[PDB]
C-alpha cells in the first residue's frame, strides 16, 4: 500500500500548498478597513401580516420574482401560495408525500417545485387550460432525501440530497444531465449566482463549494466551520456568500480571495443558524436561529443591529423580496410573518 | 378539450316558463364562476347573471329579476338557469360564460356556443362613437371606448375587457384589465387607456381580424357592455 | 370589504373555499394514528407489517382495526444520517422497535467484531434517549422465538451475554434478554416500554398494538383536560 | 488498486485547485464596501421608506 | 312578613361574605386573564372550564351587594327593582355553576372510558353551540326571577328575601332539590367509572401523575359534597315540620350559614381545578 501512502503524502502536501497561498494572499482584514465608516443605526423591524392556514411545521418558503406571491411547503402535506398584500391564499396543491421539508418558485412563476423524504421531486403546472394545478414531472434519480431545489429556467433546475451529491436536470425530458459529486456528507443547501453560470453547496462535512453549472466541476473549496452547514446565500454582488453552521456561527467568504473573511458570532448565543439571507444592497445579514428568534447582522461590522422576535419556535426558514421592500419568516409554529 | 353546451329554446307563447341548461366538460367546473350573457338578434351583448364557485354569491340584472333564476349541479358538472314570465325582449341567444377570479387570472376567457330563445309577441354607461371602421390587411387601426365613471380602482388596476366576435362565432377574449393579452391572441393586439379614454390597436391587420368589438367594465355589477364596433374590407 | 372591487371580493371568497377545505383535512387527518418502524433488516420488520395488513426513501402502509385506521412508516431505505431528519417523525404516536431473538449470537457481515444483538441494542439506546422522543411510548417486539427454542438448547445464551448466570432454558433467557432491553430506558417515569412476544401469533400484535395506542390515547386526553 | 482512483482523483482536484489566481483581501474588502456605499439609497430595509409608497402599511 | 329579631345571623354573616369577596375575585380574576391571553389553540375541554369561571366570576360580581345588606340588619336600603336582579344572578349564576360541574365531569368521563368515542373530536365551533344552548336554558329557567315580586316591608326595616318560608310550590324547592340531587348521581357516576377504568390499566398505574389525578376525581366529588348538602338538608328539614316552624329564629340561622358554604364553591373551584394543574400556563 506504498501508491497509497504516496498519494496521501502528496495529497496533504497540495492542501498545505494551498493553505501556504492563503495565508501569504491574506494582507489585513475587513474589520480594519471598515472601521473608517459610521455604523448603521439601531433596525426596527414590526410585523405587518401574518399567514395563517399551515396546520403542521412549515419548513421552507420562496418569493417569487414580482415581491408579492410566495409559496410555503407544511408537513401537513400542503403546498400554499400566498398574496402577501391581501394575506389572500391563491392555490393549494395537496402532495402525495407528506414529507416535504423543501420547496421553489420558478422565476417565470409559472411553476412550483417541492420534495423531501421521498427522493423525489416534482414540478407543478400552475397555468392549466383547465382550473386546477397538475403534476408535470417527477424527478427519481436520487438515492436520498430532497434537500433543496432552485430553477434556472423553466426547463432546468438543481437539486441537492442526502446522497452527497447535486444533480442538474432536464425537465422536458426528466434526465439528469450533470451530476456533482465531491462532498462526502450530506448536502444540505444551495444557492445559484445572479448570472446563473455557478451555484454554491455546504454539506454536513463542513465544507462548501463551488460548481460550474456548464462543465460539471468543482472550482473552490471552503473550510471554515467546524459543524454541520444548515444554509448558504450568494452576496448580491455576486462575489461573495455566506454560510450559517451548527456552531452557533456565521461566515463570510470571498471567491475572488478564495478565504474567509469575517464571522458572526456572540456569547449569548449558542444555538444552531437554520437559514440565512442578505438584503438588497448587502449591509444586512439576516439569520434565523433555534432559539426561536432571527437576528439582523451588520454585513460589513460584525456587530448586531436587530432582533426579529415573533414566534414561539424554531424559525426553519427566511426570505427577502427581489426589490427588498420586507423579509418574511417561517416557523415551526405554522405560522408565516413578513417584517418590514 | 375545455367544452361547454347548452339546451333549451324554441318558440315561446308570452308568459310561459322555460329552463336553460348548460353542460360543462374539460375542466374543473366547481372551480369557476358561471355567467349567463344575453344577445339580441342585431344587437350588443347584455349581462344576465352570475353564480359564484361554491354558489355563495349571486347576482341579476335589474332586467330579470325576480323573473329569472340561476343555479349549479356540481356533480353533474351542469348549470341551470329557470325563467318565468316570459315576455317579447326576452327573445335572444343566450351564452354561458366561464371565469375564475384570483391575483392574476382571466375572467371571460371561455363561451360556450348558445341557443336561441325565441318569444312570441347608477350603472356605469360604456359608450363607443364609433359603428363601423372600413379596413384594409396589412393596416394599422384603432378602436376607442370610453366610460362614463372611472374604471381605475384604488388598488393599482382599470378593470376594462376587450371582446371580438366573429361572424357566426361566440365572442372571444382578446385583452384583460386593459393591457393584458389572452392565452392564444397574436402579439398584433394592444390595449391602453388613461381612467375614462381607452383605444385598442391592432397592427398589421389580416383578414382573420374581422368582427365586432365589444368594451366591458367589470369594476361593479351590473356588468355593462359598449356598443359595438364592427370592421369591413 | 366595503373598500374593494368586485374581483377582489370573489378573490376573498375564493380564499375562504380554501381556509375551509384546509380546515376540513387537518381535522380529518387529527384522528390517524401514526407509528413509525424502526429496527434492522433482518429483525423482521416486513413479517410484521404484512402481519398488520391481510430508489424511495419512505413506505407508508395504512390498516385499518375496530374504526381505526392505522398509518405505518418504514424508514429502512434512508442510510442517509438520521439525526438530519429523525425530527420529522417527532409527535409520532408510538415507536414500533423489531428484534430477532435468534441474533443473539450471528455476527454482521459488515462488521466482524461487532455483534448483532450489541448493535441492535445500540440502536434502541440511541432512539429511546433521543432528545425528540422524550415522551414516546415504544411497542418492542422479539421476532424469532421457535428459532430461539431451536438454537438454544444446541447452544448457550453466554457466548452473546458472557455475565448471563442461570438456567439456559428458554424462559430464564427470553426474561434476561427483555430485562437488558428494557434496561437501557434512562425516563422511566416519563416513558414506558411494551414487549411482545412473537413467532407466528395470528390477530394479536394488531390487538397488543391497540391496546398500547390506546394508553397513549388516554395519556393526551388526560393532559389536554389538564387532570395531570 | 480499489482505493487508489478515489485518492488520484482526489489529488487532481487539489492540483486543479492550487492553480487558482488570488487577489488581495484588501480589494475585495474594499470592493464589497463600495457596493455597499454604491447601492444604500436603493435598500429599504435600513433607510425606512415612508407609508405612501409601503405596500405594507 | 314576620320579625325574625336575630343580630347573630347580622354579625356572623358579613364575616364569610367578606372573606368570600376578598378571596374569591382575584382568583378567577387570573383564571380568565390566563384562559385568553396566555393560551393559544382553544380545543374542547377548555371552553367548559372557561364558562365555569365565568360563572363563579358572575357570582364574585353580585356577591358585595350583601356584605352590606347583613350589616344594617336585613334592610334594603337603596332600590325596589335592583332587588330583582340582585337576586336573579344567584339563580342564574348559582345554577350556572352546577351544570358546568356535570360538564367538566361528563366530559371527563368520554375521554377514559370512550377514548376512541367522536364526542372526543368535535370542534370548538360545536362545543361553543352547546355552552350557548346550556347557558341559555339556565336563563329560561329563572324568568320568574325577574317576573315576580321579593321586597316585604316591616315597620322599620325592608326585607328582600326569596327563601322565605312555608311552602313555595314548584320554584326555589323543586327545582332546588332535582338540580341538586340529579347532578350528582351523573357526578358520583362519573367519578367512580372513571377510577375503575383507569386502575385496570396496569402499567399507566405505576406513575405518580395518575395517581394523583384519580386522588383530583374525588377531590371535586367531596367539595360538592361539602359543600351544598347543607344548603339542601336545612330546607328540607324546613319544609317538613312546617306546621311547627312559624319562620323560627333558630331555623332561619341555620340557612343563611348554609348558603354561605354554597357561597363557596365558586371559591374552591379556581384551586381545585387550575391551579393544581403542571399543564396549565404560568403567572410568574
Ligand atoms: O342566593 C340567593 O338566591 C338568596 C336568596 C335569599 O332569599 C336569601 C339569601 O341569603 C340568598
Amino acid at each position: 500500500q506504498s501508491e497509497l501512502d504516496q498519494l496521501r503524502q502528496e495529497a496533504e502536501q497540495l492542501k498545505n500548498q494551498i493553505r501556504d497561498a492563503r495565508k501569504a494572499c491574506a494582507d489585513a482584514t475587513l474589520s480594519q478597513i471598515t472601521n473608517n465608516i459610521d455604523p448603521v443605526g439601531r433596525i426596527q423591524m414590526r410585523t405587518r401580516r401574518t399567514l395563517r392556514g399551515h396546520l403542521a411545521k412549515i419548513y421552507a418558503m420562496h418569493w417569487g420574482t414580482d415581491s408579492r406571491l410566495l409559496v410555503s411547503a407544511s408537513q401537513d402535506g400542503k403546498l400554499i401560495i400566498w398574496d402577501s398584500y391581501t394575506t389572500n391564499k391563491v392555490h393549494a396543491i395537496p402532495l402525495r408525500s407528506s414529507w416535504v421539508m423543501t420547496c421553489a418558485y420558478a422565476p417565470s412563476g409559472n411553476y412550483v417545485a417541492c420534495g423531501g423524504l421521498d427522493n423525489i421531486c416534482s414540478i407543478y403546472n400552475l397555468k392549466t387550460r383547465e382550473g386546477n394545478v397538475r403534476v408535470s414531472r417527477e424527478l427519481a434519480g436520487h438515492t436520498g432525501y430532497l434537500s433543496c431545489c432552485r430553477f434556472l429556467d423553466d426547463n432546468q433546475i438543481v437539486t441537492s440530497s442526502g446522497d452527497t451529491t447535486c444533480a442538474l436536470w432536464d425537465i422536458e425530458t426528466g434526465q439528469q444531465t450533470t451530476t456533482f459529486t465531491g462532498h462526502t456528507g450530506d448536502v444540505m443547501s444551495l444557492s445559484l449566482a445572479p448570472d446563473t453560470r455557478l451555484f454554491v453547496s455546504g454539506a454536513c462535512d463542513a465544507s462548501a463549494k463551488l460548481w460550474d453549472v456548464r462543465e460539471g466541476m468543482c472550482r473552490q473549496t471552503f473550510t471554515g466551520h467546524e459543524s454541520d452547514i444548515n444554509a448558504i446565500c450568494f452576496f448580491p454582488n455576486g462575489n461573495a456568500f455566506a454560510t450559517g453552521s451548527d456552531d452557533a456561527t456565521c461566515r463570510l467568504f470571498d471567491l475572488r480571495a478564495d478565504q474567509e473573511l469575517m464571522t458572526y458570532s456572540h456569547d449569548n448565543i449558542i444555538c444552531g443558524i437554520t437559514s440565512v439571507s442578505f438584503s438588497k444592497s448587502g449591509r444586512l445579514l439576516l439569520a434565523g436561529y433555534d432559539d426561536f428568534n432571527c437576528n439582523v447582522w451588520d454585513a460589513l461590522k460584525a456587530d448586531r443591529a436587530g432582533v426579529l422576535a415573533g414566534h414561539d419556535n424554531r424559525v426553519s426558514c427566511l426570505g427577502v423580496t427581489d426589490d427588498g421592500m420586507a423579509v418574511a419568516t417561517g416557523s415551526w409554529d405554522s405560522f408565516l410573518k413578513i417584517w418590514n | 378539450m375545455v367544452q361547454l353546451v347548452e339546451s333549451g329554446g324554441g318558440l315561446v307563447q308570452p308568459g310561459g316558463s322555460r329552463k336553460l341548461s348548460c353542460s360543462a366538460s374539460g375542466f374543473a367546473f366547481s372551480s369557476f364562476g358561471m355567467h349567463w350573457v344575453r344577445q339580441a338578434p342585431e344587437k350588443g351583448l347584455e349581462w344576465v347573471a352570475y353564480i359564484s364557485s361554491g354558489s355563495g354569491t349571486i347576482y341579476y340584472a335589474d332586467t330579470v329579476k325576480g323573473r329569472f333564476t340561476i343555479s349549479r349541479d356540481d356533480p353533474k358538472n351542469t348549470l341551470f338557469l329557470q325563467m318565468t314570465s316570459l315576455r317579447s325582449e326576452d327573445t335572444a341567444m343566450y351564452y354561458c360564460v366561464r371565469s375564475i377570479y384570483y391575483y392574476g387570472s382571466s375572467p371571460f376567457d371561455f363561451w360556450g356556443q348558445g341557443t336561441t330563445l325565441t318569444v312570441s309577441s347608477s350603472d356605469i354607461v360604456m359608450t363607443q362613437a364609433t359603428s363601423s371602421v372600413p379596413v384594409t390587411p396589412g393596416e394599422s387601426v384603432s378602436i376607442s371606448c370610453r366610460s362614463s365613471k372611472s374604471l381605475l380602482h384604488s388598488n393599482g388596476n382599470t378593470y376594462l375587457y376587450w371582446f371580438l366576435q366573429r361572424p357566426g362565432q361566440s365572442p372571444q377574449l382578446l385583452i384583460y384589465r386593459m393591457s393584458n393579452l389572452a392565452s392564444g391572441v397574436p402579439d398584433r393586439f394592444s390595449g391602453s387607456g388613461s381612467g375614462t379614454a381607452f383605444t385598442l390597436t391592432i397592427s398589421r391587420l389580416e383578414a382573420e381580424d374581422v368582427g365586432v368589438y365589444y368594451c366591458m367594465q367589470h369594476l361593479e355589477y351590473p356588468l355593462t357592455f359598449g356598443a359595438g364596433t364592427k370592421l369591413e374590407l | 370589504g366595503c373598500t374593494l372591487s368586485a374581483e377582489d371580493k370573489a378573490a376573498v371568497e375564493r380564499s375562504k373555499m380554501i381556509d375551509r377545505n384546509l380546515r376540513e383535512d387537518g381535522e380529518k387527518a387529527a384522528r390517524e394514528v401514526k407509528l413509525l418502524l424502526l429496527g434492522a433488516g433482518e429483525s423482521g420488520k416486513n413479517t410484521i407489517v404484512k402481519q398488520m395488513k391481510i430508489t424511495t426513501g419512505i413506505v407508508e402502509t395504512h390498516f385499518t382495526f375496530k374504526d381505526l385506521h392505522f398509518k405505518m412508516f418504514d424508514v429502512g431505505a434512508q442510510r442517509s444520517e438520521r439525526k438530519k431528519w429523525i425530527h420529522c417523525f417527532e409527535g409520532v404516536t408510538a415507536i414500533i422497535f423489531c428484534v430477532a431473538l435468534s441474533d443473539y449470537d450471528l455476527v454482521l457481515a459488515e462488521d466482524e467484531e461487532m455483534n448483532r444483538m450489541h448493535a441492535s441494542m445500540k440502536l434502541f439506546d440511541s432512539i429511546c434517549n433521543n432528545k425528540w422522543f422524550t415522551d414516546t411510548s415504544i411497542i418492542l417486539f422479539l421476532n424469532k422465538k421457535d428459532l430461539f427454542e431451536e438454537k438454544i438448547k444446541k447452544s448457550p445464551l453466554t457466548i452473546c451475554y458472557p455475565e448471563y448466570a442461570g438456567s439456559n432454558t428458554y424462559e430464564e433467557a427470553a426474561a434476561y434478554i427483555q430485562c437488558q432491553f428494557e434496561d437501557l430506558n434512562k425516563r422511566k417515569d416519563t416513558k414506558e416500554i411494551y414487549t411482545h412476544f412473537t413467532c407466528s401469533t395470528d390477530t394479536k400484535n394488531v390487538q397488543f398494538v391497540f391496546d398500547a395506542v390506546t394508553d397513549v390515547i388516554i395519556k393526551n386526553n388526560l393532559k389536554d383536560c389538564g387532570l395531570f | 488498486t480499489a482505493s487508489i482512483a478515489q485518492a488520484r482523483k482526489l489529488v487532481e482536484q487539489l492540483k486543479m485547485e492550487a492553480n487558482i489566481d488570488r487577489i488581495k483581501v484588501s480589494k475585495a474588502a474594499a470592493d464589497l464596501m463600495a457596493y455597499c456605499e454604491a447601492h444604500a439609497k436603493e435598500d429599504p430595509l435600513l433607510t425606512p421608506v415612508p407609508a405612501s409608497e409601503n405596500p405594507f402599511r | 312578613c314576620c320579625r325574625i329579631e336575630g343580630d347573630t345571623i347580622s354579625q356572623v354573616m358579613p364575616p364569610l361574605l367578606i372573606v368570600a369577596f376578598v378571596l374569591g375575585a382575584l382568583g378567577n380574576g387570573v383564571a380568565l386573564c390566563g384562559f385568553c391571553f396566555h393560551m393559544k389553540t382553544w380545543k374542547p375541554s377548555t371552553v367548559y372550564l372557561f364558562n365555569l369561571a365565568v360563572a363563579d366570576f358572575l357570582l364574585m360580581i353580585c356577591l358585595p351587594f350583601r356584605t352590606d345588606y347583613y350589616l344594617r340588619r336585613r334592610h334594603w336600603a337603596f332600590g325596589d327593582i335592583p332587588c330583582r336582579v340582585g337576586l336573579f344572578t344567584l339563580a342564574m349564576n348559582r345554577a350556572g355553576s352546577i351544570v358546568f360541574l356535570t360538564v367538566v365531569a361528563a366530559d371527563r368521563y368520554f375521554k377514559v372510558v370512550h377514548p376512541h368515542h367522536a364526542v372526543n373530536t368535535i370542534s370548538t365551533r360545536v362545543a361553543a353551540g352547546i355552552v350557548c344552548t346550556l347557558w341559555a336554558l339556565v336563563i329560561l329557567g329563572t324568568v320568574y326571577l325577574l317576573l315576580e315580586n321579593h321586597l316585604c316591608v316591616q315597620e322599620t326595616a325592608v326585607s328582600c328575601e326569596s327563601f322565605i318560608m312555608e311552602s313555595a310550590n314548584g320554584w326555589h324547592d323543586i327545582m332546588f332539590q332535582l338540580e341538586f340531587f340529579m347532578p350528582l348521581g351523573i357526578i358520583l357516576f362519573c367519578s367512580f367509572k372513571i377510577v375503575w377504568s383507569l386502575r385496570r390499566r396496569q402499567q399507566l398505574a405505576r406513575q405518580a401523575r395518575m395517581k394523583k389525578a384519580t386522588r383530583f376525581i374525588m377531590v371535586v366529588a367531596i367539595v360538592f359534597i361539602t359543600c351544598y348538602l347543607p344548603s339542601v338538608s336545612a330546607r328540607l328539614y324546613f319544609l317538613w315540620t312546617v306546621p311547627s316552624s312559624a319562620c323560627d329564629p333558630s331555623v332561619h340561622g341555620a340557612l343563611h350559614i348554609t348558603l354561605s358554604f354554597t357561597y363557596m364553591n365558586s371559591m374552591l373551584d379556581p384551586l381545585v381545578y387550575y391551579f393544581s394543574s403542571p399543564s396549565f400556563p404560568k403567572f410568574y
